[PDB]
């Protein structure tokens, strides 16, 4: 049977006791969910192929399993391998043993390697706690290390492979140098114990880590797809998105409407099929119009007996568009196919046609001593052999040179009187190699000009048409599709590119010749994965693909079997984004989730259809419905009727702004040169942009104190809270500082300061060049200051952002709140105790989110990631060796002497130069946008705390009322209140109201009506009184307007 | 309409001459080079003589010259060669041969027979 490697894959490709941070190894790693051959009967064992990886883990009651021998034969006759348990000590034998089909020690032969240590463990794991054990082992050959790995992984699922993870450290090698290719396993059998067979590749882990030095996370690449949320995204744990994952993407969608069916003509047959062509003398010299071939049907023909091509391989035939191309034709000796060649050497070669000493595409040739040669002999063609001007390549020399010089002995008049270059050369169709007339032409091209867009006159999007063989084997490396095209032409022959070197194709006269470039088959992976944690289903998504035509390198399958990597599935769906190999695709149109595109989203609930169906959509596939925010809540016309509020709701949020790198300069020289005479002098010698960037550095520098201190000095002097936290019955409980707690911190805070992933990428972390000047408030400084802030927000009034900070109540603080919003402070002097239950047990419960809610603050740790990617890339950018023989400095300084020493760590600091300044640009652009990220945190501060500003979804959705700052290591949270009333009952209303002739309007109220009387009452709060003449204003009369009625006014 | 169409040639008895002619119909004469050739049955082809382009320079052949007479007329666009001087070795159809544009330049022949 064939079962997954779920998490078997993952070990340590070396030594690394590592923690809770970010970094990736690139060895021979196991794929992911990778299909595991089983063999528990004889129905022991079939051996196997290496594969370059093999992975095996045992299952045992009982301690029963042997070892194992590794080995090209397996004989006697190759270097072999051998592995014993004795339940005393491992040994480890690189011998000869004579191959028994079955076995262990046939025949000790040159046994070159012995070794002895601990025994590989067994049983009591497998019996003892009523549970099994899984040994899982992990075998590598690279450059001879033999890397075994183990360990132990109890289960009580015998099953199959279950969940559930463990490490993988070394334990013992062998310098080998064997090539090892198959291996068959030892036991001293239908119905053995159960157990697995992975086969790995030389792949690319991320390595994420606990905080003991243990392995917690690594992904596939190609493979698993689940487990595979790249082979680099850090985490088992991933939570439910879209991950793009390998560059080998996609094939082609549908497309509109539009169709060729137009194919034009032209006589370029002439130039190659004129049976009568010109004497090697007269070499005859045409260019054509807007016709071609189909190079491939002239590369693979059989008619052309010298298919001779100098600096075009024939195997690169759609993409040929070439500016000028000279047809020089002209017949042939039958042994001087050889001597065809650029710059060659001979009578002929440079003494009747010369190509120059440069590449010549193709020049195309061919027997033709039944067209030409007659049975009295084909007799009309001449050859001159030496006796001329030297013939400068590209010459039709047509002169008749009688004489050199008419007087010379050489040749002259004197000696020689009757000798002419003008020898004719004759034959016969059955004469035999030497004097076979071969129909001989050459074909020169030019090149570097050839702007153009009609190297595309073509249509007809299609899936394909014709055989998986040489479609477009350009878009270097080749992949495509080809079909027929649709255009009319002019003079030009041979040359275009779609805009600016986009080569297409060379049209046609006859052929069929289309590219509008026919795919390199197209960018798109869009893996779909919920997470390892709640889920075990996996889907794929291929941007930009016609699902009917299996997105990936089509049907490649030169992989290990895996219903998502060998695509077959019926389950599936076309979007505009390409094929969903897994997919069920409904029409239910949820709320949107992790995306697929263009409106396709997932995640839906675990009882959709059936009990089997989980959390993740539809086990064992993904289903992607079509995105929506949900449906309608339409509001409809009130002409005067007022749904007017008696009630109203708030909640709270969490608003989290970074407000500063994890301070950091560069000394650039010692990040550079490491304090060395080499690279000081160097660089001393190479130009002056260290200064300008550490410049920058130390603004950056500078900079975050200054965002640290404007976020934090927004007041002049500092406010403690009250002594007593009584505040007009509006609790706190959490925001306040610890009165005598160590660090101070709110309880909120000290929830803060210590939920924060403790290692936050484990940066405690200078190692060269580096350093982190710890900023200017210190961390008790911060706190004091939010000391500052609850003390003026809920202690002084409007007014701790305007000066020095009052003595006065919250009770009456909340009272000018309600007061200064526009509805009266009747509200809380009526729920003064209501209003501060709402708001402080809202505020409480905020709080249980923020203590369960981890990750919930993803930007500050995200900033703090970003600095760690940016430091990171950083040092393995530092790990790039860019043209030396390796990114080290000292050996490459001492292992080349003087001059290449000098030169190779010139390439390497030049190198890592522009590294750094590419670091620190892009730091700069982050140092630019967190700036204003610091600006917009002093700025809500200072807004919607220090006072009360306008400003809408800036600090909550809608009404502002105040606010309240908090804070962090490098970044900040923000909560602030957010007021909506409720419970719209409608009621009747009136722009005016006819009363002894005149018109009479309210002051700050509406004419509300109850169904038979006449109110007035405030728009977000409904309160009845009379109609009198001492709230309100009468001016005037009755107007023209919609709603003039009676009930008269007090 | 360059197609050189060779006339002039025919039956000549021993001692004769002949004026030969032949046409680029439709297109250009005058400066292409004349070259002539005599092929002889059961044997290989000779050379007898050319023109220049200018045709001032009536280059005749490497042995004795004189006995074949050459011209261009641009007023009819065709060769004037009067042939003269016999020898029964130039009974052969000969090759108008236009190097200039096209060199190998053919495509009627015509045949002079040099009779008893």
């Amino acid at each position: 049977a064939y079962t997954n490697s779920f998490t078997r894959g993952v070990y340590y490709p070396d030594k690394v006791f590592r923690s809770s941070v970010l970094h990736s190894t690139q060895d021979l790693f196991l794929p992911f969910f990778s299909n595991v051959t089983w063999f528990h009967a004889i129905h022991d064992n079939p051996v196997l192929p290496f594969n370059d990886g093999v992975y095996f883990a045992s299952t045992e009651k009982s301690n029963i399993i042997r070892g194992w021998i590794f080995g090209t034969t397996l004989d006697s006759k190759t270097q072999s391998l051998l592995i014993v348990n004795n339940a005393t000590n491992v040994v480890i034998k690189v011998c000869e043993f004579q191959f028994c089909n079955d076995p262990v020690y046939s025949s000790a032969n040159n046994c070159t390697f012995e070794y002895v240590s601990q025994p590989f463990l067994m049983d009591l794991e497998g019996k003892q706690g009523n549970f099994k054990n899984l040994r899982e082992f992990v075998f590598k050959n690279i450059d001879g290390y033999f890397k075994i790995y183990s360990k132990h992984t109890p289960i009580n699922l015998v099953r199959d492979l279950p969940q559930g993870f463990s490490a993988l450290e070394p334990l013992v090698d062998l310098p080998i140098g064997i090539n090892i290719t198959r291996f068959q396993t030892l036991l001293a059998t239908a119905g053995a114990a159960a157990y697995y067979v992975g086969y790995l590749q030389p792949r690319t882990f991320l390595l994420k880590y606990n905080e003991n030095g243990t392995i917690t996370d690594a992904v596939d690449c190609a493979l698993d797809p689940l487990s595979e949320t790249k082979c680099t995204l850090k985490s088992f744990t991933v939570e439910k998105g879209i991950y793009q994952t390998s560059n080998f993407r996609v094939q082609p969608t549908e497309s509109i409407v539009r169709f060729p069916n137009i194919t034009n003509l032209c006589p370029f047959g002439e130039v190659f099929n004129a049976t009568r062509f010109a004497s090697v003398y007269a070499w005859n010299r045409k260019r054509i119009s807007n016709c071609v071939a189909d190079y491939s049907v002239l590369y693979n023909s059989a008619s052309f007996s010298t298919f001779k091509c100098y600096g075009v391989s024939p195997t690169k035939l759609n993409d040929l568009c070439f500016t000028n191309v000279y047809a020089d034709s002209f017949v042939i000796r039958g042994d001087e196919v050889r001597q065809i060649a650029p710059g060659q050497t001979g009578k002929i070669a440079d003494y009747n046609y010369k190509l120059p000493d440069d590449f010549t595409g193709c020049v195309i040739a061919w027997n033709s001593n039944n067209l030409d040669s007659k049975v009295g002999g084909n007799y009309n063609y001449l050859y001159r052999l030496f006796r001329k001007s030297n013939l400068k390549p590209f010459e039709r020399d047509i002169s008749t040179e009688i004489y050199q010089a008419g007087s010379t002995p050489c040749n002259g008049v004197e000696g020689f009187n009757c000798y002419f270059p003008l020898q004719s050369y004759g034959f016969q169709p059955t004469n035999g190699v030497g004097y076979q007339p071969y129909r001989v032409v050459v074909l020169s091209f030019e090149l570097l000009h050839a702007p153009a867009t009609v190297c595309g006159p073509k249509k007809s999007t299609n899936l394909v048409k014709n055989k998986c063989v040489n479609f477009n084997f350009n878009g270097l490396t080749g992949t495509g599709v080809l079909t027929e095209s649709n255009k009319k032409f002019l003079p030009f022959q041979q040359f275009g590119r779609d805009i600016a070197d986009t080569t297409d194709a060379v049209r046609d006269p006859q052929t069929l010749e289309i590219l509008d470039i026919t795919p390199c088959s197209f960018g798109g992976v869009s893996v779909i994965t919920p997470g390892t944690n709640t889920s075990n289903q996996v889907a794929v998504l291929y941007q930009d693909v016609n699902c009917t035509e299996v997105p990936v390198a089509i049907h490649a399958d030169q992989l290990t079997p895996t219903w998502r990597v060998y695509s077959t599935g019926s389950n599936v769906f076309q979007t505009r984004a390409g094929c969903l190999i897994g997919a069920e695709h409904v029409n239910n149109s949820y709320e949107c989730d992790i995306p697929i595109g263009a409106g396709i989203c997932a995640s839906y609930q675990t009882q959709t259809n059936s009990p089997r169906r989980a959390r993740s959509v539809a086990s064992q596939s993904i289903i992607a419905y079509t995105m929506s925010l949900g449906a309608e809540n339409s509001v409809a016309y009130s002409n005067n009727s007022i749904a007017i509020p008696t009630n109203f709701t708030i909640s709270v949020t969490t608003e989290i702004l970074p407000v500063s790198m994890t301070k950091t300069s560069v000394d650039c020289t010692m990040y550079i040169c490491g304090d060395s005479t080499e690279c000081s002098n160097l660089l001393l010698q190479y130009g002056s942009f260290c200064t300008q960037l550490n410049r920058a550095l130390t603004g950056i520098a500078v900079e975050q104190d200054k965002n640290t201190q404007e976020v934090f000095a927004q007041v002049k002097q500092i406010y403690k809270t009250p002594p007593i936290k009584d505040f007009g019955g509006f609790n706190f409980s959490q925001i306040l500082p610890d009165p005598s707690k160590p660090s101070k911190r709110s309880f909120i805070e000290d929830l803060l300061f210590n939920k924060v992933t403790l290692a936050d990428a484990g940066f405690i972390q200078k190692f060269n060049g580096l350093t982190v000047l710890p900023p200017l408030l210190t961390d008790e400084m911060i706190a004091q200051y939010t000391s500052a802030l609850l003390a003026g927000t809920i202690t002084s009034g409007w007014t701790f952002g305007a000066g020095a900070a009052l003595q006065i109540p919250f009770a009456m603080q909340m009272a000018y709140r309600f007061n200064g919003i526009g509805v009266t402070q009747n509200v809380l002097y009526e729920n003064q105790k209501l209003i501060a239950n709402q708001f402080n047990s809202a505020i409480g419960k905020i709080q249980d989110s923020l203590s369960s809610t981890a990750s919930a603050l993803g930007k500050l740790q995200d900033v703090v990631n970003q600095n760690a990617q940016a430091l990171n890339t950083l040092v393995k950018q530092l790990s790039s060796n860019f043209g030396a023989i390796s990114s080290v400095l000292n050996d490459i300084l001492s292992r080349l002497d003087k001059v290449e020493a000098e030169v190779q760590i010139d390439r390497l600091i030049t190198g890592r130069l522009q590294s750094l300044q590419t670091y620190v640009t892009q730091q700069l652009i982050r140092a630019a946008e967190i700036r204003a990220s610091a600006n917009l945190a002093a700025t809500k501060m200072s807004e919607c705390v220090l006072g009360q500003s306008k400003r809408v979804d800036f600090c909550g959705k809608g009404y502002h009322l105040m606010s309240f700052p908090q804070s962090a290591p490098h970044g900040v949270v923000f909560l602030h209140v957010t007021y909506v009333p409720a419970q719209e009952k409608n009621f009747t209303t009136a722009p005016a109201i006819c009363h002894d002739g005149k018109a009479h309007f309210p002051r700050e109220g509406v004419f509300v009506s109850n169904g038979t009387h006449w109110f007035v009452t405030q728009r977000n709060f409904y309160e009845p009184q009379i109609i009198t003449t001492d709230n309100t204003f009468v001016s005037g009369n009755c107007d023209v307007v919609i709603g003039i009625v009676n009930n008269t006014v007090y | 309409e360059v197609q050189l169409v060779e006339s002039g040639g025919g039956q000549v008895e021993t001692g004769g001459s002949l004026r030969l002619s032949c046409q680029a119909s439709g297109s250009t004469f005058s400066d292409y080079v004349m070259a002539w050739f005599r092929q002889r049955p059961g044997k290989e082809r000779e050379f007898v003589a050319t023109i220049s382009r200018n045709g001032g320079t009536t280059t005749y052949g490497s042995s004795v010259k004189g006995r074949f007479t050459i011209s261009r007329d641009n007023a009819k666009s065709t060769v004037y060669l009067q042939m003269n001087s016999l020898k029964p070795e130039d009974t052969a159809v000969y090759y108008c041969y236009a190097v200039g544009g096209d060199g190998d330049s053919w495509g009627q022949g015509t045949q002079v027979t040099v009779s008893s």
